[PDB]
């Protein structure tokens, strides 16, 4: 997807980019902007409303963006009702900043966050776009969630190690 | 039914400590293999829906299909002391199927609350508890109670069991040696 | 492209050419399995009868479904990857084997014809090939075929002149 | 009967068909097809049937071997059904019984065994037949004689054998998979009711001294706590 | 015949009418055995059959009226039987009735897939009959058929398990048969049944908040907003008089859907949910009649429990082991969607 998007943000008109950073901050498989982001096209001053979505969305949390509402348009995402799968996309978001700062994340901090209900929160840890991005166990008695191109540079390693690692499984079964 | 309901219960628990025969079980055997199940008519029928009723656990449900089966019978009316005995078969009724309900449901349930089943049962606590661990001692259940907080314990042991099946083993071994002798 | 094919997959093709060659009429069936990336494993195959007609309407589709469905009940469970034959004629002598292959190949693109010569194959040289359509050009191509078995398969068949979690994870 | 040969193609059959399902713990059951008209059976061909086991009992698909075998029929009338095969790696308590399904089709049954997991090189067969010895001043009693297996091949699937050994000289497994992880997290359960299986067959074995219904449940039980480990 | 039924009828003569049906029976085995000899009643001709089936008819209509049940569900295969045999169609005014009488036999059978098939063949042959007919009574009709449809037990199979053995139920029906002789192809399952509830026609007529029901339930079904919705639309349906009149009867199994769905979805979005908030979660008629519909979904299989009264909470999985193969699960799940989502990237990168 993003392939498809840099393609079509280094051929379309200027004036079409609004509507692909609406695109792209809705859309299901996307959780990476950096490359986005960081198109020439992309970085013009005068697309300000796009930058700081991009902003957002690159590089904030819902927190951010509670922050920053009367400066984006949160009231069109109400009218559109574009917002819920872009609040939703934002909160997912926010989980994968607090993964990477720890592999460790109490429920509480999590709710404050997410700025929902703890009893929803395992829902919303449940919900499959969520899984996808996290792999984690869940710890009711605990309150805690265990869950162990910047970022795309690090998980090519990891994938390389991975491979090796499978790798080695095979090797022992065909052993076997 | 009383007699015969807690004991096959336990066997589809599994438990397997006693083995017991209840009459009209066959009766019943039929209906559940009968492509056809209507609401009670008959007498056995009505008995039948009482026993169902006290393997899932409504205690109500069964005391009340027996008036039914029995208002067409009329089989209850028969006799003079028939409020007496509406009242201790209620009671007695009350018993066992508490009993059958911690038979079959002991697999899933870990803990319990004396206090809530006494209520649910209507059975005051003195009869549950002696129920329970005079049954748990008598079937050998693995199950533990705590008298001060008033709780029960379940599911476990692995490692008696074990023994237990080499000593049988043991067993066969010695038999066979019979024959070649 | 390459493929696979699997130990039962080969011998009943080998078996039933040479059935077919001992009867003087040419037999086909169609081969089961999975496509797999580029590549496609053939796991098994089951015989069609011997029809009048030859070639493209050979197919019995009552028997075939039949067959699918039995072998359902059956393990293995998988899509028709295409088809096998025996055709004398070489090299690439007959034109109207090639017009059954667009049938196949309109039902699912990927399919593949194998074709089996129960004459010439003798021990030490098996004379098979496999085949698809081209998408002044020639009409179709040919991909190397390999075997695949398990090592329970291998000392299975070891027993000739004798003096499943895994596979799951491979 | 003196003996019984068996194809290689009929060894890869059973084993591709135990394959494709991918359970351990299942054991697969089918047709055999051959010639039995001699002292010598030979075993020629196969295919696989649909069976599911529930306690003692078991289901066998007898329109789905009637419907088979009239395809197989009009491929090679020569193939005659001559008996079933199962993946064992043993006889089963159910087996003589099977066994009086299959004799409709067919007599005298003739039971192959195919070691699909071949933990013995030796054979990768067991081959029986249904018979009574039988007691004086007593009723004769069924049991499975067994019989003398040899693997040979005509020279068509030489030539294919020799060819296969020539360079010697997952959705559904996944699923398995999980499968397997849900056994683990409900064991403790399966645990309890396989200690009394295993008592229950021990009780039977004494009855005897019933005991081969009583040894099929301990064979069950040691199987289920194998694949329990396998899955581990 | 017919004289001798309304005399079993109006006198309850209850033993006198099964005994009465197993003499027809008797009378038509020998037809068939007559038939070859001379002078035998003619099971070919049209007249003759349709005298037969006739009676037939009444049979299994006395014996609703009598709550004869067992005896009901033999004459619905006598007549059955005759149909298949029958060559000229019946009155459509008897034959309405029948099927009107086999909603009532398969309620009280507990069959509810039969029970709406048996509507739906009745509602077919109303609409045609009046030609000119009542649109209150089309209103209540389709409803009844459609909360019926909703109100079936779940016919969901669990996808492990099918695989392996292709099970699914206890499992075991000994009505199976009677699929079979109501010109169904095959027994259906209660999502297949509801998309003929789900057609025009019965939607139609159909009372609109059965279609804002089957929305809430079947379509977007959410726990946390569940309640709320079957709050402000309970309302609606006990001030109508027909609506009313329709759910009352179907209060029970609806409320056995709906709470099973609960106990699944709390399944999925918990790993150990306190007793307290389970309960609360879910609206029941009692806390202990709650606790009592979750055992039975789990030995139903719709869900695995383990209840620890001791501390009142509830685990949907040694504690450690249970912890192990739960991670496990999650990891299998998703190299899934790793594999499946590599298949997509395929296709992009043809892109």
């Amino acid at each position: 997807l993003l392939g498809s998007y840099t393609e079509d943000n280094a051929s379309q008109a200027r004036v079409d980019a609004h509507r692909c950073i609406v695109r792209a901050l809705k859309d299901p498989n996307a959780f990476l902007f950096d490359h986005l982001l960081t198109l020439k096209p992309v970085k013009f001053l005068e697309g300000e409303l796009i930058h700081d979505l991009l902003t957002i969305f690159v590089s904030a949390k819902l927190a951010s963006y509670v922050k920053f509402y009367q400066n984006n348009k949160d009231f069109i995402d109400s009218l559109g009702l574009l917002h819920e799968q872009n609040m939703a996309k934002m909160r997912l978001l926010t989980f994968m900043g607090m993964a990477v700062e720890n592999k460790e994340i109490s429920f509480d901090t999590m709710q404050q966050e997410l700025q929902i209900g703890a009893d929803d929160v395992e829902a919303f840890v449940i919900d499959a776009v969520r899984t996808k991005m996290v792999y984690c166990k869940i710890d009711q008695t605990q309150r805690k969630v265990v869950v162990s191109x910047x970022x795309x540079x690090x998980x090519x390693x990891x994938x390389x190690x991975x491979x090796x690692x499978x790798x080695x499984x095979x090797x022992x079964x065909x052993x076997x | 039914m009383l007699l015969e309901i807690p004991y096959m219960a336990a066997h589809e628990s599994d438990a397997r400590r006693r083995m017991i025969s209840k009459q009209f079980h066959h009766q019943l055997r039929v209906g559940e293999r009968q492509p056809l199940l209507g609401p009670p008519e008959s007498m056995r029928e009505h008995v039948v829906a009482a026993s169902k009723a006290m393997k899932m656990g409504d205690w109500k449900t069964c005391h009340s299909f027996i008036i039914n089966e029995k208002m067409n019978g009329k089989v209850w009316d028969l006799f003079p002391e028939a409020d007496k005995v509406r009242t201790m078969l209620v009671r007695k009724i009350q018993e066992e199927s508490l009993r059958t309900y911690l038979f079959t449901y002991s697999s899933v349930y870990d803990s319990i609350s004396m206090e809530t089943l006494s209520d649910m049962f209507e059975l005051d606590l003195p009869t549950v508890h002696s129920i329970i661990s005079k049954m748990i001692i008598n079937e050998e259940l693995m199950a533990s109670l705590d008298q001060p907080t008033q709780t029960v314990v379940m599911h476990r042991x692995x490692x008696x069991x074990x023994x237990x099946x080499x000593x049988x083993x043991x067993x066969x071994x010695x038999x066979x040696x019979x024959x070649x002798x | 492209k390459q493929v696979q094919i699997d130990g039962l997959v080969v011998l009943k093709i080998i078996k039933h050419y040479q059935e077919e060659g001992q009867g003087t009429e040419v037999v086909q069936g169609v081969l089961l399995g999975l496509v797999v990336e580029d590549r496609l494993e053939i796991t098994n195959c089951f015989p069609f009868p011997q029809h009048t007609e030859d070639d493209a309407d050979f197919d019995e589709v009552q028997y075939q479904m039949e067959m699918m469905r039995s072998l359902r009940h059956v393990n293995i469970d998988h899509l028709h990857v295409g088809w096998y034959q025996s055709t004398y004629y070489g090299s690439f002598v007959t034109r109207a084997l090639l017009d059954s292959q667009f049938s196949y190949q309109h039902a699912i693109e990927e399919s593949v014809v194998l074709i089996y010569d129960p004459i010439k194959t003798a021990q030490g040289s098996l004379s098979l090939k496999a085949y698809r359509l081209t998408p002044f050009e020639y009409m179709f191509e040919e991909v190397p075929i390999v075997i695949k078995n398990s090592h329970l398969i291998n000392v299975l068949m070891w027993e000739l002149e004798k003096k499943x979690x895994x596979x799951x994870x491979x | 009967g003196r003996v019984v040969r068996l194809h290689p193609v009929i060894l890869a059959s059973i084993v591709d068909s135990y394959e494709r399902r991918n359970e351990g713990a299942a054991r697969v059951i089918g047709t055999l097809l051959g010639t039995v008209d001699k002292h010598s059976v030979e075993v020629t061909n196969c295919f696989s049937v649909p069976h599911n086991e529930s306690e003692d009992e078991v289901a066998v698909d007898m329109e789905f071997a009637k419907n088979m075998y009239e395809l197989h029929k009009k491929v090679s009338p020569n193939e005659l059904i001559l008996g079933w095969y199962a993946t064992g790696h043993d006889i089963t308590e159910h087996s003589v019984l099977i066994h009086e399904y299959y004799s409709r089709e067919a007599p005298n049954p003739i039971h192959l065994t195919v070691d699909t997991s071949l933990q013995n090189g030796r054979m990768s067969i067991k081959a029986y037949v249904s018979t009574l010895m039988g007691v004086p001043g007593r009723t004769m009693g069924v049991m499975f004689t067994p019989l003398t297996v040899k693997y040979a091949y005509y020279d068509t699937e030489r030539i294919g054998v020799d060819l296969i050994m020539k360079t010697c000289f997952x959705x559904x497994x996944x699923x398995x998979x999980x499968x397997x992880x849900x056994x683990x997290x409900x064991x403790x359960x399966x645990x309890x009711x396989x200690x009394x299986x295993x008592x229950x067959x021990x009780x039977x074995x004494x009855x005897x001294x019933x005991x081969x219904x009583x040894x099929x449940x301990x064979x069950x039980x040691x199987x289920x706590x194998x694949x329990x480990x396998x899955x581990x | 015949a017919q004289q001798a039924f309304k005399f079993c009828l109006q006198y309850t003569r209850k033993a006198e009418f099964r005994k009465l049906c197993d003499n027809l029976r008797m009378h038509l085995s020998q037809i068939q055995r007559h038939h070859n000899q001379s002078t035998a009643i003619n099971l070919n001709n049209p007249e003759s059959q349709s005298m037969h089936l006739e009676t037939r008819l009444v049979q299994l209509d006395s014996a609703i009226s009598m709550e004869l049940w067992q005896e009901a569900f033999k004459a619905v295969e006598d007549i059955h039987g005759l149909f298949s045999l029958s060559k000229k169609p019946p009155k459509p005014q008897l034959m309405a009735n029948y099927y009107n009488k086999v909603s009532t036999v398969f309620w009280k059978s507990g069959n509810a897939l039969f029970h709406a098939s048996t509507l739906h063949r009745l509602y077919h042959l109303s609409r045609e009959m009046r030609k000119n007919l009542t649109q209150d009574e089309m209103q209540r009709m389709s409803t009844r058929v459609l909360l019926a449809t909703l109100s079936i037990p779940i016919t969901p199979e669990r996808t492990d398990i099918a695989r392996l053995l292709d099970m699914d139920g206890i499992i075991v029906e000994k009505q199976r048969r009677l699929a079979t002789l109501l010109g169904l192809q095959a027994p259906p399952t209660r999502i297949g049944l509801i998309n003929d509830m789900v057609r025009f026609n019965v939607l139609q007529y159909v009372v609109p908040e059965v279609k804002d029901l089957y929305n809430w339930l079947e379509v977007e079904f959410n726990p946390l907003k569940l309640c709320e919705r079957v709050t402000k639309v309970l309302n609606w349906v006990r001030e109508q008089p027909e609506k009313e009149p329709e759910l009352q009867q179907y209060v029970p199994q609806l409320q056995n859907n709906t709470i099973l769905r609960l106990l699944q979805q709390v399944s999925q979005i918990y790993q150990s949910i306190e007793f307290s908030r389970l309960t609360s979660l879910v609206p029941f008629v009692d806390a202990f009649q709650l606790e009592r519909a979750i055992v039975d979904a789990a030995r139903h299989c719709d869900l695995q429990v383990r209840i620890d009264h001791t501390s009142r909470t509830l685990s949907f999985g040694x504690x450690x082991x249970x912890x192990x193969x739960x991670x496990x699960x999650x990891x299998x799940x998703x190299x899934x969607x790793x594999x499946x989502x590599x298949x997509x990237x395929x296709x992009x990168x043809x892109x």
